[PDB]
RNA sequence: AAGGCGGCCCCCUGGACGAAGACUGACGCUCAGGUGCGAAAGCGUGGGGAGCAAACAGGAUUAGAUACCCUGGUAGUCCACGCCGUAAACGAUGUCGACUUGGAGGUUGUGCCCUUGAGGCGUGGCUUCCGGAGCUAACGCGUUAAGUCGACCGCCUGGGGAGUACGGCCGCAAGGUUAAAACUCAAAUGAAUUGACGGGGGCCCGCACAAGCGGUGGAGCAUGUGGUUUAAUUCGAUGCAA
RNA sequence: GCUGCAUGGCUGUCGUCAGCUCGUGUUGUGAAAUGUUGGGUUAAGUCCCGCAACGAGCGCAACCCUUAUCCUUUGUUGCCA
């Protein structure tokens, strides 16, 4: 998040590095998470839904690879 | 009045209003501006244009101090935490540093209950 | 527009000089389905400039066109709920189209003895670049400079 | 594609005193990288987490990017 | 074991699994009563109290709003020691044992192979996903069975009444546990199918928007409707579709 | 004279939107499903490929009218090289 201006660095690329570092640290995401209190049931349920969807998309990738269309 | 030529701007952009405050190195506030002060009401303050208009008015309120080099400390998740940057840049300041100063708790204290709108 | 993409429409070129631009200019100047009078005034305007500037009036209208043709535009959009005037580069088929349109209403607000005379003065004053057309083009340039702050908004 | 680094050389615990192979698993913001991206084995990532926590306790390594 | 357990360190301590042996010699499984543990909320006494937040107050919203939204806010949440013994305490799936085709992972051991190596072959424990036979009303389960079987325990007998009354036991209370009957209906119910609907979603099309031109809404008049008036102001057509 | 909320006939509407079905076969204990889904494409359930589906029908399209070109036939009341 802390960025220093190097030599031959215009404001354009300076702000781009700022923004890119913002996602990499993820700071905006974690602020939105703590914006509201979430129940242990709720994080467990959301993570379980996330896990099943990642896994479902995972094997759907191989099934689409192994199937033949037209 | 007192000419020092170097300061730091602070951009606290909440989800509803953004506030810009240029201060000296050790934190004595030189000037400030805000979206509500710029003359907007309701969601108009939240819009990044409000943040855009607030940055010129906060630079042209410190312009009597002769400041040209300044850092920027960006805090808050609200929209307009990118608009004020180039707004200040356009006003004519040689941006020295950019630093994200948003407070991320290491999961201490309890947030308010979810809004059931 | 939504399903099948199509190209531009071909317009019969200018008969007296062989240009496509003069025909399109006079067509957009045409109002209320009157091209007969439109042809008369466009010929009169070009010949006044022919006697004023060099004999080849082709280049005089060309230079009066280029100094007012816009290469950057202002487009209103809403992505996240805020009004964005995104500036975009415009392709030349629209560049010259928007330039001559503005000239059309620029002449109307001139308010000279006749419509033919005011077009002639407008096209001449654009050649020296002191014209209200250049005024409008400097006006769009300042707001375009202003929109460079919007230039990095959503849907760049 | 990616293979764990500490599997190549026999390591009995991750040493907290080390700063080599600790600074690289910390990111620019001071956070510590997941096994997902750094391609390391779950056997050592628990030890790596413990090692980083010990090091930042003793101020060899920083908690955050600022301090 | 379940409830549950998340900074790092130290002290005390339980279980699990793997390798190669040694040893005891059926010492085993299950379990009515009984005992112990048992989220959150709650109760007692004494602390503590930043954040959050029942109650309560005010402001909005609304026909009303004892709510949803906002600003505040006490109990409680935190600690010590007792009590409570209830949860969608769920895998809605008792414990123990044996047998029955496979495949990909995760996690933790362990024997080997030119150990060359940032390489493979075996063997265990635990754990997710898919699926075969089979089973199932179907959905589905499928070696971690809801398959094939044995041991024992718990429980069920139409929907309401009702997990209520009374009695007993436990509790400071809140209440918990055991647990009916009269009366009433011809259903209640599970899974799945076709539609219809959703203030559900994804994609595609249309002058639907966008890009343009010209308008209406401003003026006058014509015309229809509403309203009003009158003896009647004939009757029908009222979202787009008057 | 009343009831279109008893009706026939007729009409508006989504909307000329592209859908609505059947036979045989197969699947399911069965209601039913499949066909009709999917990759594209089209103005279109239009077409193609795949596909336990193979075909078929009503709709789409085509046939009807007009306009855009030419040839032949008759020339007045129409035409004049
Ligand atoms: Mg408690
Ligand atoms: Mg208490
Ligand atoms: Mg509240
Ligand atoms: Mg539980
Ligand atoms: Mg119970
Ligand atoms: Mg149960
Ligand atoms: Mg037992
Ligand atoms: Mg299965
Ligand atoms: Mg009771
Ligand atoms: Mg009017
Ligand atoms: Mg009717
Ligand atoms: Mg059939
Ligand atoms: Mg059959
Ligand atoms: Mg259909
Ligand atoms: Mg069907
Ligand atoms: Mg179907
Ligand atoms: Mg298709
Ligand atoms: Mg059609
Ligand atoms: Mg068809
Ligand atoms: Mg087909
Ligand atoms: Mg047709």
């Amino acid at each position: 998040p802390v960025i220093k201006v190097r030599e031959n660095e215009p404001f354009d690329v300076a702000l781009r590095r700022f923004k890119r570092s913002c996602e990499k640290a993820g700071v905006l995401a974690e602020v939105r998470r703590r914006e509201f209190y979430e129940k242990p049931t709720t994080e467990r349920k959301r993570a379980k839904a996330s896990a099943v969807k990642r896994h479902a998309k995972k094997l759907a990738r191989e099934n689409a690879r192994r199937t033949r269309l037209y | 009045r007192k000419q020092v030529s170097d300061g730091v701007a602070h951009i606290h952009a909440s989800f509803n209003n953004t506030i810009v405050t240029i201060t000296d190195r050790q934190g004595n506030a030189l000037g400030w501006a805000t979206a509500g002060g710029s003359g907007f009401r309701g969601s108009r303050k939240s819009t990044p244009f409000a943040a855009q208009v607030a940055a010129e008015r906060c630079a042209d309120a410190v312009k009597e101090y002769g400041i040209k080099n300044l850092e920027v400390m960006v805090k808050g998740p609200g929209p307009g935490r990118e608009s004020t940057i180039r707004a200040l840049n356009a006003a004519g300041f040689r941006i020295t540093n950019i630093t994200d100063v948003t407070p991320i708790p290491h999961n201490g204290c309890r947030p308010p209950k979810k809004r059931r709108v | 527009p939504r399903r099948r993409v199509i190209g531009q429409r071909k317009i019969l070129p200018d008969p007296k000089f062989g240009s496509e631009l003069l025909a399109k200019f006079v067509n957009i100047l045409m109002v209320d389905g009157k091209k007969s009078t439109a042809e008369s005034i466009v010929y009169s305007a070009l010949e006044t400039l022919a006697q004023r500037s060099g004999k080849s009036e082709l280049e005089a209208f060309e230079v009066a066109l280029e100094n007012v043709r816009p290469t950057v535009e202002v487009k209103s959009r809403r992505v996240g709920g805020s009004t964005y005037q995104v500036p975009v580069e415009v392709r030349p088929v629209r560049r010259n189209a928007l330039a001559m349109r503005w000239i059309v209403e620029a002449a109307r607000k001139r308010g000279d003895k006749s419509m033919a005379l005011r077009l002639a003065n407008e096209l001449s004053d654009a050649a020296e670049n002191k014209g209200t057309a250049v005024k409008k083009r400097e006006d769009v340039h300042r707001m375009a400079e202003a929109n460079k702050a919007f230039a990095h908004y959503r849907w760049l | 594609r990616k293979f764990c680094r500490f599997t190549a050389e026999g390591v009995q615990e991750i040493d907290y005193k080390d700063i080599a192979t600790l600074k690289n698993y910390i990111t620019e913001s001071g956070k510590i990288v997941p096994s997902r991206i750094t391609g390391t084995r779950a056997k050592y990532q628990r030890q790596l987490a413990r090692a980083i926590k010990r090091a930042r306790y003793l101020s060899l390594l920083p908690y955050t990017d600022r301090h």
